[PDB]
């Protein structure tokens, strides 16, 4: 249902570059020298740091974020557990000092190393890519 | 007669491409691309008309949303069993109990997906078939790092 389009990001990008607010937030691209990227939901991954029904706190090689209504959420291979690598895209409902997202789906990728050894060049490719 | 030469690396680059991209060069005649996107969530009932198995659903890349249809081949695939052979499993409690199981798979394997997708797009109607499924594997992530490293 996000009318943005669930964008790749790490979450060093929310933390640090993350702008406006609850209905509005917006990503500062002034390094890259473009203007503001709005965006309401995002695609994410990481390892499960600790999972606590409902609840689970991940973490990318950029720093943690944590996610909320995973009793919601499509019941596919389950990975609510600490040490699996998956893939979340979510609402986000909190940008700092810890990224917070209100899930929409949580997708277990742990059988596949590749997916973890790509996720850093992924979202940078991605935001390259984006006016 | 015509290739916009200039947008060549944006449809066609290795490993995979963007769906905004795409969208952004509209384009004029079907046009086939890969991308690695996941399942929003399915738009339709899966049927069965035809004799085939088909379903509709909403996909991502992360930068656009994509409506498409998964038609034959890969769903007998993920289901295991055709349409014939579900119609025949059913005189038999354990192979129709078979299909079910497999029918709860296809379920699955459809909220897990993650890979890289080969879509025909019709822009005059506006969205997309998947042409095959491929998991990310090595040489991928080489192409990856190639088009941003050196």
């Amino acid at each position: 249902l996000p009318r943005s389009p669930p964008l790749k990001v790490l979450a060093e990008q929310l933390r640090r570059d993350a702008e406006g607010g609850p209905g509005a937030w917006r990503l500062s691209r002034a390094a890259a020298g473009r203007g503001p990227l709005d965006l309401a939901a995002v695609w994410m991954q990481g390892r499960v740091v600790m999972a606590d029904r409902g609840e689970a706190r991940l973490r990318d090689p950029s720093g943690d974020f944590s996610v909320r209504g995973l009793e919601r959420v499509p019941r596919g291979r389950p990975c609510l557990v600490p040490g699996k690598y998956v893939m979340v895209m979510g609402v986000v409902q909190a940008c700092s000092p810890e990224p917070c997202l209100q899930a929409v789906k949580m997708t277990d990728l742990s059988d596949n190393p590749i997916h973890e050894s790509m996720w850093e060049l992924e979202v940078e490719d991605l935001h390259r890519n984006i006016p | 007669n015509s290739i916009n030469l200039s947008i060549a690396m944006d449809l066609y680059s290795p490993p995979f491409v963007y769906l905004s991209v795409l969208m952004a060069s509209k384009p004029k005649e079907v046009t086939t691309v890969k991308v690695k996107a996941f399942i929003v969530t399915l738009t339709g009932n899966l049927s069965s008309s035809g004799g085939i198995w088909s379903i509709t659903a909403k996909v991502s890349d992360g930068t656009a949303y994509l409506d498409v249809d998964f038609v034959d081949e890969i769903l007998t695939s993920l289901i295991g069993f055709s349409v014939p052979e579900m119609k025949q499993s059913k005189k038999d409690p354990l192979q129709y109990q078979k299909f079910l199981e497999g029918l709860q798979k296809c379920q699955r394997d459809l909220i897990d997906l993650c890979c890289l997708m080969t879509i025909s797009f019709n822009p005059s109607l506006s969205k997309a078939m998947v042409l095959a499924l491929q998991d990310v594997n090595m040489e991928h992530l080489e192409n990856l790092k190639k088009r941003l490293n050196k």
